[PDB]
């Protein structure tokens, strides 16, 4: 409680070397999005942590 | 992979 999952909202297939792939659906905590639009995240399918861009996801 | 370098400007 007082935290917010986010989920993908397309698959991508990631092209740079610290950012993570990952399927529509797929579940993510936040761990900084201060940096601009590549946010730092852990999938909870995985367990990784890495960049997304942060138009693919959305607050569950 | 990926293999391509991140940049650090993004």
């Amino acid at each position: 409680s007082g935290t917010t999952l986010f989920v993908a909202l397309y698959d991508y297939e990631a092209r740079t070397e610290d950012d993570l792939s990952f399927h529509k659906g797929e579940k993510f905590q936040i761990l900084n999005s201060s940096e601009g639009d590549w946010w730092e995240a852990r999938s909870l399918t995985t367990g990784e942590t890495g960049y997304i861009p942060s138009n693919y996801v959305a607050p569950v | 992979t990926p293999s391509l370098p991140t940049p650090p400007t993004r």
